[PDB]
C-alpha cells in the first residue's frame, strides 16, 4: 500500500499554472505544505476539501489509486515542499522552486576578527548576495596564486520573498600562515557578470 | 492455556469466550506478514462492536451474543490501522478460572479458533502470513485481559495467547 | 489558540535513549489520539506510532517495535515518545501530530515545532561566535554578520535583535569542517547611514551545548 509523488523538482515562474501527481498504491488523501524552516502545514484534508484559510489557487482531485494537486496563480511564498498522506503513508519530494530574472550576485569580503586571530584561526568570508541563477564560482586567491583545499562555501535556500539566493565561501588559514601573506581576494563568477568580479583587501 | 490473573478469579468467573477485539500493525514492512496485537483504543472501540454482553471485558469478549453461522468481522475501516476490528465466533472458547491465581482454557482449541480468524482476516488483507502477538502496552485495565465479574474486575495477564504465526 | 510544544534538540550516544515530550494545549488531551513523525534529514516523512491518550495503548510501526514506547501524562496533557537502540542512522526531526477531527486521525492540522536528536559517537562542542563586521561596501548599503564556527551538532540557530531584525537576513546553512564540526555564517544589510545610530546584535543558540550567545557587530577602527 505504498505511494509515490511526483514530479521531484519543480521549477515554475510566478503566475504560471503548476499540477503534481500522487500515485497510491473521495479516498481519505491529504496534501501539506512544508516552507523552508517550518513543520508541515494540512492544505488538503480529504483529497479535494481544503483547509480554513488556504487560498483558492490550491485545489485537490483525484478518486482512485492517483491524485493530484494544482496551484492555478503561483507566488513566491509557495515556495515549499509538498506532501501527499494516505493513512500513515507520505509520498515525498515535489519541492517547487521559483524562476525569476536573472540577478547578479553583490560580492563583500570580510578579514577575520582579532578575536578569531587569538584564538589561532583565521577566516577570510566572501559573501555573494541575492544573485540568480544558483550556479556560481567562488575562487581564492592569496599574493595573487590560487588556493585550494582551504575553502568552503554554502548556499542558501531560495528566499521566499525575492527568490534569489546567496553564498558564502569561509577560507580559513593559521595566524601565522594568514601574516605571511599582504593580499587576499575573492574572485567571482556568474551569469549576470560579463567579467568575473574581484573585490579583494589587503592588511595595510 | 495457564493464563495469570492479579486478584484470584474465583470460580464463579468462568465465561465463554464470544468474540474479540484487535488492532493493526502499523508501519510497512514488505515481508509477507500482517502482525495483530489485542485492541488498544479506549472503551469506545470496543462500545463500537456493538457485541454487548452480560460481562463488561476487554481484550476478548465474555458472554455476549456469538454469531450465526461462522466467524463475522466488522471493521469501520480495514486500511486504516487505528480503527479496530472486531470479531465474532461461531463456537466459543470456555475460560473456566481455577479459584487460585491462573485462569485456564484450552490448550489447543485456542490455536484452532486462532488459524480460522487468521483465515478470516487472510481473506480480507493479503492471502499472506498472519501473527499474532501481544499487546503493545497501555493501562493496566487494557494492558492486562479485564473483566467486570460480580462486582470485581480481574486483570490477567494475557501474553500467554499471542505469540503464533501462521504461513 | 492550539499549542503543541516539543522538547529541545539533544545529543544521545549510540545505543543511549531519548525522551522526546509535547505539551499540549488549547483542547480536550484525552480526546484526540495522538501521533509522533519523525522527519529523516531531508529524507520525507516516515509515520512512527500513535497513542490513545484514554487507553494508553499504542500501535507502532513495523519498523520501530521492540526499539520505540510512547507514554503520557494526561494531568498535564503532555505525550512521550522514547527511543531506545538509538541508531547513528536514526537522527531526524521528530514531531508530534495531533488531527482536526477527534473521531478520524491522520490528517494533521496541528504539528509541534520539532526535535531535532542526534546520534553520534563524536562528543558535544559549543559554537565559536565571531563578527564578520561591516567596512567598504554596497549602493550606500552595508553588510554585517557573525560567524558561528567549530560547532557540533546541528542545530544552531541564529537570529538578530530577538527577533526583530529578519527583513534581509541571511543564515547559511551549516558546512561540514574536515575536522567533523560545523560552521555557519549569519549576514544581513543595513543601510550605511545608521550605522551608527542602530546596534545590531547576533542572538546564537545551541540547546545541545546549553549555549545562550549575543554578539554585537560593530564597525572596524
Ligand atoms: C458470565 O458472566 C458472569 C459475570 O460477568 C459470570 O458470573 C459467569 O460466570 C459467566 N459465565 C459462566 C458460565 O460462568
Ligand atoms: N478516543
Amino acid at each position: 500500500i505504498v505511494m509515490s509523488q511526483s514530479p521531484s523538482s519543480l521549477a515554475v515562474s510566478v503566475g504560471e499554472k503548476v499540477t503534481m501527481s500522487c500515485k497510491s498504491s473521495k479516498n481519505y488523501l491529504a496534501w501539506y505544505q512544508q516552507k523552508p524552516g517550518q513543520s508541515p502545514k494540512l492544505l488538503i484534508y480529504w483529497a479535494s476539501t481544503r483547509e480554513s484559510g488556504v487560498p483558492d489557487r490550491f485545489t485537490g482531485s483525484g478518486s482512485g489509486t492517483d491524485f493530484t494537486l494544482t496551484i492555478s496563480s503561483v507566488k513566491a511564498e509557495d515556495l515549499a515542499v509538498y506532501y501527499c498522506q494516505q493513512y500513515e503513508m507520505f509520498g515525498g519530494g515535489t519541492k517547487l522552486e521559483i524562476k525569476r530574472t536573472v540577478a547578479a550576485p553583490s560580492v563583500f569580503i570580510f578579514p577575520p576578527s582579532d578575536e578569531q586571530l587569538k584564538s589561532g584561526t583565521a577566516s577570510v568570508v566572501c559573501l555573494l548576495n541575492n544573485f540568480y541563477p544558483r550556479e556560481a564560482k567562488v575562487q581564492w586567491k592569496v599574493d595573487n596564486a590560487l588556493q585550494s583545499g582551504n575553502s568552503q562555501e554554502s548556499v542558501t535556500e531560495q528566499d521566499s520573498k525575492d527568490s534569489t539566493y546567496s553564498l558564502s565561501s569561509t577560507l580559513t588559514l593559521s595566524k601565522a600562515d594568514y601574516e605571511k601573506h599582504k593580499v587576499y581576494a575573492c574572485e567571482v563568477t556568474h551569469q549576470g557578470l560579463s567579467s568575473p568580479v574581484t573585490k579583494s583587501f589587503n592588511r595595510g | 492455556i495457564t493464563l495469570p490473573c492479579r486478584p484470584a478469579p474465583p470460580p464463579h468467573c468462568s465465561s465463554n469466550i464470544t468474540g474479540l477485539i484487535l488492532t493493526r500493525q502499523g508501519g510497512y514492512s514488505n515481508d509477507n506478514t500482517v502482525i495483530f496485537r489485542p485492541s488498544g483504543g479506549d472503551w469506545r472501540d470496543i462500545a463500537r462492536c456493538q457485541i454487548a454482553g452480560t460481562v463488561v471485558s476487554t481484550q476478548l469478549f465474555l458472554n455476549g451474543s456469538l454469531a450465526e453461522e461462522e466467524v463475522v468481522i466488522r471493521s469501520e475501516d480495514w486500511r486504516d490501522n487505528a480503527k479496530s476490528i472486531c470479531v465474532q465466533l461461531n463456537t466459543s472458547v470456555e475460560i473456566n478460572c481455577t479459584g487460585a491465581g491462573h485462569c485456564n482454557i484450552s490448550r489447543a482449541k485456542w490455536n484452532n479458533t486462532l488459524k480460522q480468524i487468521a483465515s478470516k482476516l487472510r481473506e480480507q488483507y493479503g492471502n499472506k502470513t498472519i501473527i499474532f502477538k501481544p499487546s503493545s502496552g497501555g493501562d493496566p485495565e487494557f494492558v492486562n485481559h479485564s473483566f467486570n465479574c460480580g462486582g470485581e474486575f480481574f486483570y490477567c495477564d494475557s501474553t500467554q495467547l499471542f505469540n503464533s504465526t501462521w504461513f | 489558540q492550539v499549542q503543541l510544544v516539543q522538547s529541545g534538540a539533544e545529543v544521545k550516544k549510540p545505543g543511549a535513549s531519548v525522551k522526546v515530550s509535547c505539551k499540549a494545549s488549547g483542547y480536550t488531551f484525552t480526546g484526540y489520539y495522538m501521533n509522533w513523525v519523525r522527519q529523516a534529514p531531508g529524507q520525507g516523512l516516515e509515520w512512527m506510532g500513535w497513542i490513545n491518550p484514554n487507553s494508553g495503548g499504542t500501535n507502532y510501526a513495523q519498523k520501530f517495535q521492540g526499539r520505540v514506547t510512547m507514554t503520557r501524562d494526561t494531568s498535564i496533557s503532555t505525550a512521550y515518545m522514547e527511543l531506545s537502540r538509538l541508531r547513528s542512522d536514526d537522527t531526524a526531526v521528530y514531531y508530534c501530530a495531533r488531527g482536526k477531527n477527534s473521531d478520524y486521525n491522520w490528517d494533521f492540522q496541528h504539528w509541534g515545532q520539532g526535535t531535532l536528536v542526534t546520534v553520534s559517537s563524536a562528543s558535544t562542542k559549543g559554537p565559536s561566535v565571531f563578527p564578520l563586521a561591516p567596512s567598504s561596501k554596497s549602493g550606500g548599503t552595508a553588510a554585517l554578520g557573525c560567524l558561528v564556527k567549530d560547532y557540533f551538532p546541528e542545530p544552531v540557530t541564529v537570529s538578530w535583535n530577538s527577533g526583530a531584525l529578519t527583513s534581509g537576513v541571511h543564515t547559511f546553512p551549516a558546512v561540514l569542517q574536515s575536522s567533523g564540526l560545523y560552521s555557519l555564517s549569519s549576514v544581513v544589510t543595513v543601510p550605511s547611514s545608521s550605522l551608527g545610530t542602530q546596534t545590531y546584535i547576533c542572538n546564537v543558540n545551541h540547546k545541545p551545548s546549553n549555549t545562550k550567545v549575543d554578539k554585537r557587530v560593530e564597525p572596524k577602527s
